[PDB]
RNA sequence: AAGAACCUUACCAAAUCUUGACAUCCUCUAGAGAUAGAGGACAGGUGGUGCAUGGUUGUCGUCAGCUCGUGUCGUGAGAUGUUGGGUUAAGUCCCGCAACGAGCGCAACCCUUAAGCUUAGUUGCCAUCAUGGGCACUCUAAGUUGACUGCCGGUGACAAACCGGAGGAAGGUGGGGAUGACGUCAAAUCAUCAUGCCCCUUAUGAUUUGGGCUACACACGUGCUACAAUGGACAAUACAAAGGGCAGCGAAACCGCGAGGUCAAGCAAAUCCCAUAAAGUUGUUCUCAGUUCGGAUUGUAGUCUGCAACUCGACUACAUGAAGCUGGAAUCGCUAGUAAUCGUAGAUCAGCAUGCUACGGUGAAUACGU
């Protein structure tokens, strides 16, 4: 579990077909952006508080 | 899961992110640039009153206001420990520019300093209906048009976990163009963890 | 629905033979939403049966659909032990939406070939009180007549 | 089989 | 001596141009009669010149953008006659009353989650 | 002297375009009025539940607001201003001269 | 599958301990793991022990299997029956 | 679960490890490979209990509710207010009344849609002219108009409201969204995260290769493809939007029956690329047969990505030609640009979608009533 896959995914890994993302907040393999590194639980947790520039909600 | 954080209503609407900035490329390092220092002034000036912090960039160098609703304590005197944190931040891989330094008077009016004067009043064992109901009780003298309050989980030990909600004054969460803050906290103790969240419109 | 009742729509003549009975009858020939190929069906069936029969294309199709339009007809209510069917007076524009779905859809029963025809024989033969469409305001109508002893039980 | 292998290839 | 308008329908654009003239519509280049494939829509479009009678006086010269067939020979219909209140705006009692000066508000319509559409639901079992 | 504009927030990208437009107006040169480009919205649609329920989702989004700015004719000192940095922020210019 | 201008793909151990006693007396039985390996015709008249997942099960590469690879004579499963 | 060949990976077997794979303080050589030979204070656990928690979440349900102060009534529990005559989507409003007021909900303030008007004219637009030149037309998006039962008839004197009418782009909370009260279910979550209590600590921790989650007598939930003539096939020919794009979109040319290959312009993008929209329309044709229908299942020979498609990826060529003729008992969605069909596009992603979140073209049928 982690704090023992997270630290063997910091480190560059042997084929490049091997780096999963893996969120740099939590931890969290498993449904992970790319222009925020930010899982889905985090960017909702942190888009509430106001600290990811430009995001509101949708209403359209 | 039934009531939605009366700062997401808001943003965009009356309200104005603490990350006040515009990337393209480089927002996936430029924003966890901020978290990671963000989560060092919430272990630096734990012991200190702070309520916001904002980050905000311009060529190459950033510049934080920390809101500190206790300054005197957060500067030193001769501002001999406001820069004691710059050259702890300059190791976050820059030069890290202008901490800003602004005053909150009205201390109880803040729901992240009410919540923290309730939350850690209870790791000291208070009662449960005094340590709120003496803030619902100071802050309507200062001029709210309404707090409330709540406290949740084995309250004082009782091996079933409840959750016990005073009030006052209008707190109209529905409607948007009022403006209403927040905070949960929450306090840990021999027996676990309490929930506290306040809620201030004025 | 209970708060009151409602409109309903409205639609423009034919460009050809200057009816609403023939635009109301596309969306009856339509499915799937694609008016195209129902107005070949439409247009391919006035014309592949005014050359059978010499009199006007619309006169052979309006005594088409009136032949069709019931009069009578059944409704339901409960007992306590049995069910009855009511027989009740059919609407002015209610005749006219079933003389229109019992002749369109008595004409995907047929064993012709391409429904330009089946639509052709189905409007030459319900024109003489004949075939499918035109037993069926007589299937419907002595429902309403073995039932004429339970009309009081009405609304 | 054999032969197919190198014809395929080269060998 | 043309008179103006532009009239739309669901997401269709198109810019209508009246003239002095005899019956013909031309649009983008082409004889409308080779534009729309139906001759459900020519009868309509000139719904305008029927309302007001003055059948043929005009030609009528558009150009479209948007949409498909149907909502462009319906953002046409409302060109033909938002030119025609402005040549003689006194015509306004009676191609309104046909009408034929409401924009038509009915567009398409959001996909909502948890639905598979609009307005569809998925099947439901209970067991 | 090709100028563009961008934000997260249209408040301080017309507080910015024409705040400094007529520090080109300033001295003797006119510049074209701004003009607003398509702007964009991303949309994102995550799951509320930290578990099992789909069928509950929540959107958010982001836009960014674009402007044009150009001037017509640069003197030695319509350009001596380009370092003129007051700009609240958040906007980020793009000159490519 | 590969393609034809890659060639195929033989693990790169596989080939030096089985051209290492290219001229040698006798056939022992050679320990493997890359089921994944094609077969050449070199190996004909090997019998290899191929892994499938707990034990090194042995067959041995005749002249019909030499399109083919190597752990596709070996199974996986085990499945004897409902 | 918004991406299982390795990794992911939390299970299996072998090969292995002891202050540790992570904190803190003191180029050759054996090998499937990690790895080797050269040149202690303590970590840690995806272990346990969601009936010890905090946070987040469904549900009844966007249903019209759920109460409080102070007064009165009652021996008390409790009541009243909140009922009653009316009306409303609405404890929404009037009137009455031992209540008089207030809070949370309701509506409205928020977006996006449907008409305009000033400011503005590149990348957009092309009227008046031979793309030069123009800001008209329309588009983009800031500001600001606009919709309130204002007005006007007549049924109501409970008094609100209700039906109709005329200026209008739209008329009676315009259309759709966000927005989810008090509580209920000891509902779901100790596995995303944090954590009280109890366990393990040369392992229940740690590193690799390979296997597994892809197993198949079978029974259930959600979908997809069709059984053809309103169709197949193969030719000419039009018309959308909404979005993605740097060690990433990738044109034109050439080569290939085809997946696709080699060269390679331009574009950090209203400019350039993905991008043909497919339905549609004009035609030749086949003529009711398990068929030219339908495209499962297999043998073959290939193309791409990747250390590698063997267990176990998408696509294409040729051959193979499966059950299926419109569905038993019962059962589901939808009140308008919605249902039905038709295509495009995004996030995950090396590679892989019939799934999910979006987007527009064509577009019906009915609602007597209760
Ligand atoms: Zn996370």
């Amino acid at each position: 579990a982690k704090t023992s896959m997270v630290a063997k995914q910091q480190k560059k890994q042997k084929y490049a077909v091997r780096e999963y993302t893996r969120c740099e907040r939590c931890g969290r393999p498993h449904s992970v952006y790319r222009k925020f590194k930010l899982c889905r639980i985090c960017f909702r947790e942190l888009a509430y508080k106001g600290q990811i520039p430009g995001v509101r909600k949708a209403s359209w | 899961g039934q009531k939605i954080n009366p700062i997401g209503l808001r943003v965009g609407i009356i309200r104005d992110w603490e990350a006040k900035w515009y990337a393209e490329k480089d927002f996936a390092s430029l924003l966890h640039e901020d978290l990671k220092i963000r989560k060092f002034i919430d272990n630096e000036l734990k012991e200190a009153s702070v309520s916001h912090v904002e980050i905000e960039r311009a060529a190459n160098r950033i510049n934080i206001a920390i809101h500190t609703g206790k300054p005197g304590m957060v500067i030193g005197k001769g501002g001999s420990e406001i820069e004691k944190l710059r050259n702890k931040l300059n190791a976050l891989t820059d030069k890290k520019v202008h901490i800003n330094v602004i005053e909150i008077k009205k201390v109880d009016l803040d729901a992240r300093l009410v919540a923290e004067n309730i939350a850690r009043q209870l790791e000291n064992r208070a009662s449960f209906r005094r340590v709120q109901k003496q803030a619902i009780t100071r802050a309507m003298k200062l001029g709210a048009k309404g707090i409330k309050t709540q406290v949740s989980g084995r309250l004082g030990g009782a091996d079933i976990a409840r959750a016990e909600q005073y009030s006052e004054g209008t707190v109209p969460l529905h409607t948007l163009r009022a403006d209403i803050d927040y905070a949960h906290a929450e306090a840990d103790t021999t027996y676990g963890k309490l929930g506290v969240k306040v809620w201030i419109y004025r | 629905p209970r708060k009151g009742s409602v409109p309903k729509r409205d639609v423009l003549p034919d460009p050809i033979h200057n009816s609403k009975l023939v635009t109301k009858l596309i969306n009856k020939i339509m499915l799937d939403g694609k008016r195209g190929t129902a107005q070949r069906i439409l247009y391919s069936a006035f014309d592949l049966v005014e050359q059978r029969s010499g009199r006007d294309a619309l006169e052979v199709f309006e005594e088409a659909i009136n032949n069709i339009m019931p009069v009578l007809e059944v409704k339901a209510r409960r007992v306590g032990g049995s069910n009855y069917q009511v027989p009740v007076e059919v609407r002015p524009e209610r005749r006219t939406t079933l003389g229109l779905r019992w002749l369109v859809n008595y004409a995907r029963l047929r064993g012709e070939k391409t429904m330009e025809d089946r639509l052709a024989n189905e409007i030459l033969d319900a024109a003489n009180n004949t075939g499918g469409a035109v037993k069926k305001r007589e299937d419907t109508h002595k429902m309403a007549e073995a039932n004429k002893a339970f009309a009081h039980y009405r609304w | 089989r054999v032969e197919r292998f190198n014809k395929k290839f080269g060998l | 001596v043309e008179y103006r308008g532009t009239g739309r329908r669901k997401n269709s654009v198109a810019r209508v141009r009246l003239v002095p003239g005899e019956g013909n519509i031309t649009v983008n280049n082409r004889d409308v009669r080779e534009y729309l494939p139906f001759e459900s829509l020519i009868l309509d479009l000139n719904q305008p010149f029927d309302v007001t009678e003055t059948k043929g006086n005009y030609d009528v010269l558009v150009n479209v953008h948007g949409g498909g067939f149907t909502g462009q020979a319906q953002a046409i219909r409302h060109g033909i006659a938002r030119a025609l209140l402005e040549a003689d705006p006194e015509y306004r009692g009676s191609l309104k009353r046909a009408g034929l000066l409401t924009r038509d508000p009915r567009m398409k319509e959001r996909k909502k989650p948890g639905l598979k559409a609009a307005r569809r639901s998925p099947q439901f079992s209970k067991r | 002297i090709r100028i563009r504009l961008k934000a997260y927030d249209h408040r301080v990208i017309d507080q910015s375009a024409e705040k400094i437009v007529e520090t080109a107006k300033r001295s003797g040169a006119d510049v074209s009025g701004p003009i607003p480009l398509p702007t964009e919205k991303s949309v994102y649609t995550i799951i509320r539940a930290v578990h099992k329920y789909k069928d509950s989702r929540e959107q958010f989004e982001q836009r960014t607001h674009k402007r044009l700015i150009d001037i017509v004719n640069p003197t030695p000192k319509t350009v001596d201003a380009l370092m003129g940095l007051n700009l609240p922020s958040g906007v980020d210019i793009e000159i490519k001269l | 599958a590969r393609s034809i201008k890659k060639g195929p793909f033989v693990d790169e151990h596989l080939m030096k301990k089985v051209e290492a006693q290219e001229g040698s007396e006798k056939k022992q039985v050679i320990k493997t793991w890359s089921r994944r390996s094609t077969i050449f015709p070199n190996f004909i008249g090997h019998t290899f022990a191929v892994y499938d997942g707990r034990k090194h099960v042995p067959v041995y590469v005749t002249e019909d299997m030499v399109g083919h690879k190597l752990g596709e004579f070996a199974p996986t499963r085990t499945f004897k029956g409902h």
